[PDB]
């Protein structure tokens, strides 16, 4: 499983992975890991599938339950707290077995500077969270060569096109490495899953340009 | 307990009678909601779920109690099996058993009158449905609008003379404000907002300051 | 504590009689159930089990709880036995201990009267059960007929002289509006009657409603 | 011990084995493991009878219960969604060995196309479910031999008859790679049961159907 | 402990051995292990005694007490759902030692056809059944050695009495291949009980009925 | 059912009625609060969050009761979610459930009204919110100041009169006193929310200082 | 409900008015507590925490109630937090809460008045807080001399007439029982006590017998 | 993970890295470990991330949760037991692995001598807790580098700026001798963080301040 995060200006996005495995075995191709939760955030969740879903599940219910009950929603460091609390809950379930991880990517409406809204949160077992100000995070078992493409990538970065690309190329890079990440399969046009936030909400990327960015970055390898 | 009923009964009817009055009607886009509120941050009409909204008549603090309390129950279900198993029939009937149970064994009965309303969902064709449930629990199914709270009869009587069924959101609002007025009225007097069942998902949406002003000229 | 207990009979049953009413009758085909109910989504009949229908006159709430209670009752018991150990004699007698606690000991009494119908199982011959429970668990088996909720004499005698244990579907809903009218004065159109049946002839769940267009042509020809 | 389900244009079908064993020794041969626990959804159960046929149970009174309680039946997300909290409320017995898996499969009433209707959703020990969109799933011991026969077989299933014969030979093919799954039996006339579900519900398909698929399959293989 | 169960044209018969041990010490020889727990059901359990004498004598005042409660009795489903209950009940401490399996025999007065109306229903330590439709069923550490004389001998079984030589054959088989059954005691007068279910109820088998059945078997053994 | 009510509140309405007054209003600087308060170390008047402030008339006992079930629900949630989003409007709301709460279910009702007031955070432009929550748990949003206890009519007649929007806050204060008037140092309980703190609004205006603001 | 709560009021006042009096006022040493007092080992005079002293008048088991759950708080205050952190003013403010729920809410309100006086600690100068508790929760903050029970009037007039601020302990004393008789008494009819600001760790200390004899001459 | 803190004739100074690891990995650059709690008091804490920063935030409303509810802000010794008090609550989860130590520094307005108003409190993982009397002390896995280089350096802490120097040394020599502690990045301009608390309160010291401070010793050591 991968999940990245990226900020660009005025923005920010999120991409992950549709495989699903019981150890070596494909038990899904299809699968989903990233879900807008909110307006202006999304979340994208790493382990187990059922505590993953849960997760992001039971969380735009909270938020959503918070913004009716009051009127007005959670400001994004009550998001990132709520989130936290919930990981922590999920602590004694994790030592035995079922571990699941998210990250966060958010568009904070309430901030000074409309171009740097973009928020990523990553978090860790305990519910220990960090805001990431270099600008791209990523979780799950790929997550590191992830982190590492997006490391030399993120340079290229300077809108919602180009840091869509650099997701999905790390997503690839993710998946090159990475047997429980999945890459693209152009046999099934199965490809991973976006979601970009600006400042106009959160909307999914429809697939067919995630497919597009994937024949680029596979025929940018190949010649 | 005859004498103990009756005395709650009057207890509460009086104290909706004193209340603001509040409209409820279906229109082409969906349910308008327009209630006499004079305040700026304090609401009598409110979201409950994707296509279920609510307004309330009578003591702020006890249709708050009972908004919150269907907020819990419409999430909680949506959560304990799908959102779209969530309805307005299943709001106005859990409204009606609360209100029974607050207005047999609480110790004041709630000075309430409840509004649910539901729309369809997206792209599909469903007529509005409107449910009214007062302060004993007593629960209606009304076709075209509901009106809560104070003299009740001279708005409901304008209503019955001047509604048309799928007016436009201009004319319902119209008719709705007049109908108002023929008892005991401009932006900073008014609530509004609409379940617009165009919308994809969340179908609540205020109407408030300039766009409001906009739409009563 | 005499007038305690004549105040809540007279509670409940006033309660009852400013209610509209409710007609459950047996038929050829096995048991329907006939209200006069304005609204098209608020219930006064329901499916309790595979053989057994519920029909309700009062406080909407109130028999509308006792309703979930006999629902939970039958799918708990069948759940804990068998299905086929759940009868419409069991759940009357959960009612009538039910309604005597409420009438008894609750804040104020449930203005409510119940019916509880049962229809014999696919394939089986046996003759429908009625049971009628008024407020206070006063449990009644009656024979070809139930009326519920406000003036009960004129239906039940419209009901008495012209009885068919064996009429059609269509005969048996005429006879039920015609006696259904003649408590309230001309027309009973399908936009103020709930009707359903408990249809013998259906293999598991015998509780079906009659709505609309096909309600319009049992009412006309 | 062997589920399967598959897709078939407006509708599904589902069918399952009928062995029953206590290690190696054959403890039942006419066992039931397929449900109908919907007038459109059947359930099939791998794992640990009594905690099997309690899912199936459990399940359809639930679903029924509701659907009396609130005068509408559930959603079909609504259905997954109680039989997923139902399999991870037995997590815990699960993993003391009282291990059961359900497979799902329903036809979704509110579907916009009535032709790809048909749902088949499985389930893991901890409640993680997931909707199977490349048209069949199976369950059980031998279930990974079932699911690679449907694999080479799926292109054959244009209808309802053609789907229940890929489901039948799947079958066949499971048990024989997997001793825990029972073929059919043509000395006792002991055959898989078969749920099919269509706009019109879900049926029970006869006996005597499966059996003349099962000697079409094994003459087909001598 | 060996119990056997068969059915046969009009009704059912279950017999079981008297032998009880501790380790390979004889502790009873008259002991009784098939129950008539209801007119029309007949119970017979192996495992650990103590259990099993308390799973018959519940059960029974179960039955009974549901059919006075509701002036009906439970239908052959619910009997057997209740036994299963029970057994599940068990589990834990069957888990810790106290195990007890049931063999279940009755008579559905409900049932369309009056002459296949016997029913054999089986058990396992969590409640899961079993109705045997293959005629006959054993339970025990002789059960394995049971079923199979049964397997062979159950041609022969055309009214109550053929059946009922056919039970006190198996449990003689059992007895034979398996130390912890008893087999018939021809210096004590101690032989299996039986008991028989058909229409008219269930009733207990005179003991010199199965002492003359046993005599015989003896004799066609020896020659 | 009728005579309970009527009782309560009844005695709630005179109890507030024979309690010494308190105002709060809006100025140029924020909340301005100033109370009758004879007492060297009772408060009437109290921070309850960074921009939102308490002021109460009545009982004491039971407004500090009160004051202090506000700090706890304030704090509490504050950590929950965020310092931010505690506002004025959910105290004042979780006031009305529970005054309506206590009038109808407790022993006594509460002979208290409370004032909860918020200002903007620092660096941000919004108009101060005043709230007023009766015994009953009745609610109400103001805009330009409030009155609480003992003979409210005559204060609220000078404030309406006397008060002019964004006043300096001598003027704003010496209008205050006036209206009660209808009055030194130790006999004043004065506090302001001011917005131009960087986190905490709250600060009391006490001895010299106060004074030398009364003296203008 | 308005007629139990004025009986209650009248009950406790009743209670109050028919029990001995009490005084404590501030002095140059601390705070003065002296009681009218017959018994030999019944105390209406405690300690609270080491710089804070209890003085009660009415019902005695309803006041050592009182001074038992004060002394309840002051410790587990102390050892919650610090002994520097309690303070008279949390006594006074927990004692009128106490006051409150038990007035409304016990099945006979106390018939006891309190009084919670603080001295400054060892070193430190600071005037002396005297603080009034009366039946019903009401609470006051008083800066020279608080006078309990009985017809009070007298007692706070004499002293009003022969306060002076910083008086030597021998003339506090004097003044104090010249005006408790205001309202003939020696050492077997008074219980006196003092909060010393001299004593270093604990400041209560009682006076008796030869010594305070010493002081009354 | 270091923090130091250290008294300087008026005040008290804390500083504290910015490194964040989960083993030998790098997860953090620029996190914050160093909190100001109250007005006159400042922890820093070192262990799980989680459990620090929760002590920190907790701590903090529960000081401003006292002063509000009772109009005075509790003394030292009270602030002390508090969060001794909230350590030993976490001790049970500290022996599963969550452990946390935090390390406080305050200026106590109550003191007799307002230049010995300093106070610097260290922890242990059962809540125990001194008052550290010869002026400077450290937490963390590079605290006992940077414990021995204020022993030496001690001696030039002559005011607010001396002390900040000295701070930001020990901590430079911390991280020179443990990896978990960050060292200066002049590539990426991140420093320590520090607050200075005197008479007039806690602030938190600018970073071109630290920065400038970092770069002499850097400087120095060329
Ligand atoms: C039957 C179909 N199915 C359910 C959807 C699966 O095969 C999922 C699979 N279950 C398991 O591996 C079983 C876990 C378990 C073990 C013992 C007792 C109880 C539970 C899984 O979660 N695998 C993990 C591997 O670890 C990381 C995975 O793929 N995780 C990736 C993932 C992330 C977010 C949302 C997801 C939703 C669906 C599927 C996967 C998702
Ligand atoms: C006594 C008659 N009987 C009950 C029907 C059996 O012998 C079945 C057998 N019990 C057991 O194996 C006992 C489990 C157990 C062991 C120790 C402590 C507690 C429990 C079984 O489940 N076998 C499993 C093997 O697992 C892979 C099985 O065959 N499972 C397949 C199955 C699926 C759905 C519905 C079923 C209904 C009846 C029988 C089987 C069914
Ligand atoms: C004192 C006389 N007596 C009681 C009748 C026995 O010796 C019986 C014997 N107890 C035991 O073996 C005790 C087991 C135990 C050990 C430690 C803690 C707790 C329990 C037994 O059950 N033996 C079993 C061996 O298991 C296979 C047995 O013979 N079981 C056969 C049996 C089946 C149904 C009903 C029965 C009733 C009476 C006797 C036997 C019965
Ligand atoms: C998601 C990114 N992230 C959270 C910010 C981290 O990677 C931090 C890291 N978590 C972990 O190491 C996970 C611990 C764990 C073990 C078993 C079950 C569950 C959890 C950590 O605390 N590491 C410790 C290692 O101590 C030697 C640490 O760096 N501690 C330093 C530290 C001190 C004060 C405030 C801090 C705030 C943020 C980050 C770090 C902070």
């Amino acid at each position: 499983t991968t999940i990245v995060a990226l900020k660009y200006p005025g923005g920010v996005v999120m991409a992950g992975d549709r495989r699903s495995t019981q150890g070596n075995m494909i038990s899904g191709r299809d699968v989903r890991k990233v879900y807008i939760t909110d307006d202006y955030t999304a979340t994208g969740i790493a382990g187990t599938a059922a505590v993953a879903v849960e997760f992001a599940r039971l969380y735009a219910v909270e938020l959503e339950h918070y913004e009716k009950l009051e009127g007005v929603p959670l400001t994004f460091a009550g998001k990132i707290n709520r989130l936290a609390i919930m990981v922590r809950g999920n602590l004694a379930a994790a030592m035995q077995g079922l571990l699941a991880l998210p990250l966060l990517a958010g568009y904070d409406i309430h901030a000074s500077d409309p171009q740097s809204a973009g928020r990523i949160v990553s978090f860790d077992a305990a519910g220990g969270w960090n805001i990431e100000e270099e600008g791209y995070q990523a979780v799950g078992s790929g997550s590191l060569f992830a982190k590492s493409s997006m490391k030399k990538l993120y340079s290229q970065v300077t809108d919602g096109d180009s840091g869509l690309r650099v997701a999905v190329e790390a997503l690839y890079d993710a998946a090159d490495d990475d047997s429980a990440t999945g890459g693209p399969d152009l046999v099934r046009g199965i490809f991973p899953t976006a979601v970009i936030i600006d400042a106009d909400g959160a909307v999914d990327v429809p697939e067919s340009r995630i497919a597009e960015l994937a024949r680029a970055i596979i025929e940018s390898r190949s010649g | 307990m005859e004498q103990a009923m009756r005395e709650r009964s009057e207890l509460a009817r009086k104290g909706i009678a004193r209340a603001k009055s509040v409209v409820a009607l279906a229109y082409a886009g969906g349910v308008l909601f327009v209630a006499e509120n004079p305040s700026r941050s304090l609401q009598k009409i409110s979201e409950l779920y994707d296509r279920v909204g609510f307004a309330a008549a009578g003591k702020f603090n006890e249709f708050d109690n009972l908004r919150r309390g269907g907020i819990q129950f419409a999430d909680t279900r949506g959560y304990a099996y799908d959102r779209r198993d969530v309805t307005g029939r299943q709001l106005a009937n859990v409204y009606a058993q609360t209100l029974g149970t607050i207005f047999t064994e609480q110790a004041k009965p709630y000075e309430v009158e409840l509004c649910v309303a539901e729309v369809a969902h997206y792209g599909e064709t469903k007529r509005p449905e409107l449910y009214r449930i007062t302060y004993d629990g007593s629960i209606a199914d009304e076709p075209h609008f509901v009106v809560m709270g104070g003299t009740t009869e001279p708005i409901a009587n304008a209503l019955k003379e001047s509604y048309a069924e799928n007016a436009s959101l201009t004319d319902a609002l119209r008719i709705a404000v007049a109908a108002l007025r023929a008892g005991s009225l401009g932006v900073a007097s008014l609530e509004v907002a609409v379940l617009d069942a165009n919308r994809p998902r969340r179908a609540f949406r205020r109407i408030t300051g300039s766009a409001l002003q906009a739409l009563l000229v």
